[PDB]
RNA sequence: GGCUGUCGUCAGCUCGUGUUGUGAAAUGUUGGGUUAAGUCCCGCAACGAGCGCAACCCUUAUCCUUUGUUGCCAGCGGUCC
RNA sequence: AGGGCUACACACGUGCUACAAUGGCGCAUACAAAGAGAAGCGACCUCGCGAGAGCAAGCGGACCUCAUAAAGUGCGUCGUAGUCCGGAUUGGAGUCUGCAACUCGACUCCAUGAAGUCGGAAUCGCUAGUAAUCGUGGAUCAGAAUGCCACGGUGAAUACGU
RNA sequence: CGCGGGGUGGAGCAGCCUGGUAGCUCGUCGGGCUCAUAACCCGAAGAUCGUCGGUUCAAAUCCGGCCCCCGCAACCA
RNA sequence: GCCCGGAUAGCUCAGUCGGUAGAGCAGGGGAUUGAAAAUCCCCGUGUCCUUGGUUCGAUUCCGAGUCCGGGCAC
RNA sequence: UGAGCCUUGAUGUGUAGGAUAGGUGGGAGGCUUUGAAGUGUGGACGCCAGUCUGCAUGGAGCCGACCUUGAAAUACCACC
């Protein structure tokens, strides 16, 4: 007879809210989510999400990414959210949505992309 | 290319029914010219149809459009480097054809028995969700899902939009600037 | 940026463009090229050249004037 | 020589005269808008014009008019209908 | 005068007919335009399986004749089997035009009856009375038309967008 | 001297272990795209396995002889 | 000659506590591009090795033997 | 902090079934300061609403026993 309802195995740590950071960039976006001290508690990303090809540097892979580590998540009892955003790519604020659509609360959408003062030298890619 | 928009000839009403998504769909199922012959193979398909089960001749005829009717449809826009296409809405009367297109085409290769029951079958099938036209509209809608949208010339819109004075925002589309 | 400092919660009106300090639009200049080093003598001193396309759009503003232009 | 195919039914191609350039040459024939069109309007050191586009031409689409057989038959008469 | 261009190992362009059931076969039945015709077209008549025959009216062109419009409509029939599909081939008999149809004609009929199950790479024509498809006429022409030239029947997909 | 390996469609290679089986990449020829060649695409053709014999129902294959190509060996006082 | 441990889609593995035949890649067709490289799609196949046995039924759960792979033997 | 040995407590969501089917014998029921039950509050909780149940409250029955369905039937004590 029985069909099941609960979507895993009951929850464990358990701590409220959590800090997400985006790094998004031209091949790829990876959605990580950790707490306040410093503690990965899940990812997901847009390659492992099943896209691959050209569609990896797309606004709606960084989306499917979000809503994918999102349930990863949910074992965590986590509701609010703080959003660290890390790159050039495309999906930068696009992920972000995703994650307020989600039923998230969002605190600051802080970006906080690393910038050299002047520093190391770049390769010098697309050559003549 | 195109200077002037227009097109749509306006189609007679059918005898029977007096109705005009009848009308269209014995068009086309018209081989070389002849519309006399079209109308009784689509009769005797109807009828049969509508035997089977339908209370109304055009309930079961309406719903075997409805399950093979496709919602967005793949078109390419050249990006090169291998395009990969792009889903577009498809318009209701757009919608109307290729639905009705669909189910011809695969009653024109079933093999059966006169084009009546070639036909017949395949409403039948796709009524229930079960046919050849069925599956053809799944496999759109599955291309349709996979290439779920992304389009080119991003950056090129962006600034023929700043040529024209048009605003800081570009989303992907097709045929056109962003 | 959509901007940290606006009012903390999810209001989407908020165009990133319309709300960059330097993003993007310069500050990647620094990847996927080093700007050779007086490779900006030909890349930034058209400098000359967009002053003058100022230049020649309020110098013909005045020639439609005098020619009648419509 | 005649003639014809083709780029192409693409819509362009150029003369006089005036002017600017040492000169080949440009100008007009470029600009603004519009069109099937160098189409037409505006506006200028260019002003005028010719070939070309359009037009006339035939044909078809109505309707009037006149004709009225070897065509026609609504009424009409006769009727083998 | 006879031969030749009309050969054949093969390769290619153009078109026809087909591979079928929206059909092929049979029988009944419907409504066109446009043209050609006194070197010609030729009814009615009786004869021939038929192509054709002979006998013979008529026509100068809205009149007579080529000329039975076909696909379509009706009904029956066949059952996915290279077949009631396809008809290429070849035998045999036969007709006509013309001096003569062997090389090098067209057509009738009996029989027979191939490849062909929608075609690799490639690829072309079209925007609406169009394409597709069905028949009809004509120029040349004693005799050879799938071609070319024209006429009318039935009559579509779709064109968002550059 | 001697010993061991080799002799395949026009080229280079595979299959060679008591066996019946011909494959790959080039080149070739026909068709296609292109103004035309190149390339690119599709189709096809091409070896009676060096040569002679023997064993075998059957041999490129196993066995024997000869010619041809290669590797090693042909000393010791 | 023992103890081990494996024997399935073509392959490696595996949903397979007995109530219940899959993931990854392989070949065909469709859908697109300077055919392709490369997206996305729908089929891919097994009496789980041959035999015993528990049982309400069980391949696997308990067992005997063939072949592969790993030890100690001699 | 692994493991063994071992002390007490426990889950087994098939197909049909009200639900409860770890293998299997006993067995017609167990009544300290009751054994109630039952609605309610939380916890564990997984082939999802399905078991056990701290405990507020209640001192006013779980439930088999041929009560029924099913190869096996349940309560309740052993066995592992």
């Amino acid at each position: 007879a029985k069909a099941p309802i609960r979507a895993r195995k009951r929850v464990r740590k358990q701590v409220s809210d959590g800090v997400a950071h985006i790094h998004a960039s031209f091949n790829n976006t990876i959605v990580t989510i950790t707490d306040r001290q410093g503690n990965a508690l899940g990812w997901a990303t847009a390659g492992g999400s099943g896209f691959r090809g050209s569609r990896k540097s797309t606004p709606f892979a960084a989306q499917v990414a979000a809503e994918r580590c999102a349930d990863a998540v949910k074992e965590y009892g986590i509701k609010n959210l703080e959003v660290m955003v890390k790159g050039p790519g495309p999906g930068r604020e696009s992920t972000i949505r995703a994650l307020n659509a989600a039923g998230f609360r969002i605190t600051n959408i802080t970006d906080v992309t690393p910038i050299p003062h002047n520093g190391c030298r770049p390769p010098k890619k697309r050559r003549v | 290319p195109r200077r002037r928009v227009i097109g749509q000839r306006k189609i007679l009403p059918d005898p029977k029914f007096g109705s005009e998504l009848l009308a269209k769909f014995v068009n086309i199922l018209m081989v070389d010219g002849k519309k006399s012959t079209a109308e009784s193979i689509v009769y005797s398909a109807l009828e049969t149809l509508a035997q089977r089960s339908g209370k109304s001749e055009l309930e079961a005829f309406e719903v075997a459009l409805e399950n093979v009717r496709p919602t967005v449809e793949v078109k390419s826009r050249r990006v090169g480097g291998s395009t990969y296409q792009v889903p577009v809405e498809v318009r209701p009367v757009r919608r109307n054809a290729l639905a009705m297109r669909w189910i011809v085409e695969a009653a024109r290769k079933r093999g059966d028995k006169s084009m009546a029951l070639r036909l017949a079958n395949e409403l039948s099938d796709a009524a229930e969700n079960k046919g050849t036209a069925v599956k053809k509209r799944e496999d759109v809608h599955r291309m349709a899902e996979a290439n779920k949208a992304f389009a080119h010339y991003r950056w090129l819109s962006l600034r023929s939009f700043s040529h024209q004075a048009g605003a800081s925002s570009k989303q992907p589309a097709l045929g056109y600037l962003n | 940026p959509v901007i940290k400092v606006r009012e903390n919660e999810p209001f989407d009106v908020a165009l990133r463009r319309f709300k960059r300090s330097c993003e993007k639009a310069g500050v990647l200049a620094e990847v996927r090229r080093r700007e050779f080093y007086e490779k900006p003598t030909t890349e930034r001193k058209r400098a000359k050249a967009s002053a003058v396309k100022r230049h020649a759009k309020k110098l013909a503003r005045e020639n439609a004037r005098r020619t009648r232009l419509y």
